[PDB]
């Protein structure tokens, strides 16, 4: 999965 | 609601004590408390109550995620028939997580939003119901799905025209808002273009901008632009 | 009880689905629901019963944990004082973890220590008896605490009459008993030249009896061992 | 730490 903050 | 009865601050201070002792449920309903008092939240609060909510949902969608597969491979050819259960607890956790996005939702209408006219707050805010509205497109298969799609792009699109205007391109909020609207064109909206070009220009315009900074901007910026990257390592 | 209209199997189908997601909460209160169907548990169900409330509890005994050592630490010479919110909170899990084991407790008296008649299920009862009346030994401070501690230390007294009588002495419930009574010994009891001692015997007797196993069943006793030799290890 | 089972 990509990445999120 | 259960909190009503306690201090604001005894809520912000156990709060922090939950986070120590990873506790984000406990966090999250302390913060729910704290945003119901009425008062507008500062930028360390803001971030209390988005890191516990983040956990929760966040570990409720990878459960939904396991779910989901096992569900999937029980509807594939050859598989035998295990009856409802999986469905069942598939929809218990999926019920759950929409739980918890509708309650976020709820607290940003009520009235975090209405009440933020600084940038960082206003955005921040936007911001949180593009990720919500997202993470119940996640889950969503009905007649609601577009809508809910698209409330999503609308809260984004507002939080991004509000960053443009009003925030540098290396401010933190502003970049974790191109981040993850990216990968809402990536993963939700069928768009994979639009989301590599927003991560590419998010990226360069950042990288123009650090020379402005301090060594401690430098290292909050540079390390949302990293990910920025491996989500373009990821879809190129 | 809100898993009464579930069936048993569906239960059992659902525990195993929440292991599998992470979902420790829900697979206690899945196997919860199936052990108040009535009916004696097999192994396999003996089993997803133990790792279900021993992440539970093993999640509430390191937050309380956390918690505590804050609280030690504001109880210091020259540490400002901060009101009474860590106590608070501290207090709020210990009695969240209290309620867990005497849910735990309450579902080995009733009824699944009468009705375990063969030595692999009641040692296996008598070990979470007394792990569970461990844990409460852990936060104990009261007029109960002594009678806490023997409660422990009852259970795991007969498990260990039981298992030596019973099983061999490379057995892996008989194993994990003596590392969790040598644990008690050194941990609740104040007791560590009993607990090297167990540990110790416990190792050399499961070391001579290995030569009857399979590889399988070898594998699973040196695993345990290996544990006991590291509490050894710790301790000397 | 010591470790139980
Ligand atoms: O909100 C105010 C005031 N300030 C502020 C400033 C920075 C951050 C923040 N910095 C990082 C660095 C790495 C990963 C995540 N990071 C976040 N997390 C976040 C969360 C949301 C949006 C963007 C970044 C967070 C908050
Ligand atoms: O109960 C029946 C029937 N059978 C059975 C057999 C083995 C185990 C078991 N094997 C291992 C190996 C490494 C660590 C923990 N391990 C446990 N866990 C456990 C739990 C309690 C007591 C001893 C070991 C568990 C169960
Ligand atoms: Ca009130
Ligand atoms: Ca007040
Ligand atoms: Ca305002
Ligand atoms: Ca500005
Ligand atoms: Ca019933
Ligand atoms: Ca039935
Ligand atoms: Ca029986
Ligand atoms: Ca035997
Ligand atoms: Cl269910
Ligand atoms: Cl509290
Ligand atoms: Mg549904
Ligand atoms: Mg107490």
């Amino acid at each position: 999965f990509p990445a999120t903050v | 609601g259960a909190m009503g009865s306690m201090e604001r601050a005894s809520l912000i201070q156990k709060a922090k004590l939950a986070e120590q002792a990873e506790r984000y449920e406990d966090m999250a309903a302390f913060m729910k408390g704290a945003v119901e008092k009425g008062e507008e939240l500062s930028c360390e609060e803001r971030n209390l109550l988005s890191v516990a909510y983040k956990n929760v949902v966040g570990g409720q969608r990878a459960a939904w995620r396991v779910l989901s597969s096992i569900e999937q491979k029980s509807n594939e050819e050859g598989s035998e028939e295990k009856g409802p259960e999986v469905r069942e607890y598939r929809e218990k956790v999926e019920t759950e997580l929409q739980g918890v996005c509708d309650t976020v939702l709820g607290l940003l209408d009520s009235h975090l939003i209405k009440e933020a006219g600084d940038a960082e707050s206003r955005v921040f805010y936007l911001k949180m119901k593009g990720d919500y509205y997202r993470y119940l497109a996640e889950v969503a298969t009905g007649d609601d799905k577009k809508r809910i799609i698209d409330s999503a792009r609308s809260a984004y699109q507002e939080a991004m025209d509000i960053s443009k205007k009003e925030m540098p391109p290396t401010n933190p909020i502003r970049l974790g808002l191109a981040l993850n609207f990216s990968v809402f064109h990536y993963e939700i909206a069928n768009s994979p273009e639009e989301a590599i070009s927003l991560a590419k220009t998010t990226f360069d315009e950042a990288m123009a901008d650090l020379h402005t900074l301090s060594e401690d901007s430098y290292k909050d910026s540079t390390l949302i632009m990293q990910l920025l990257r491996d989500n373009l390592t990821l879809w190129t």
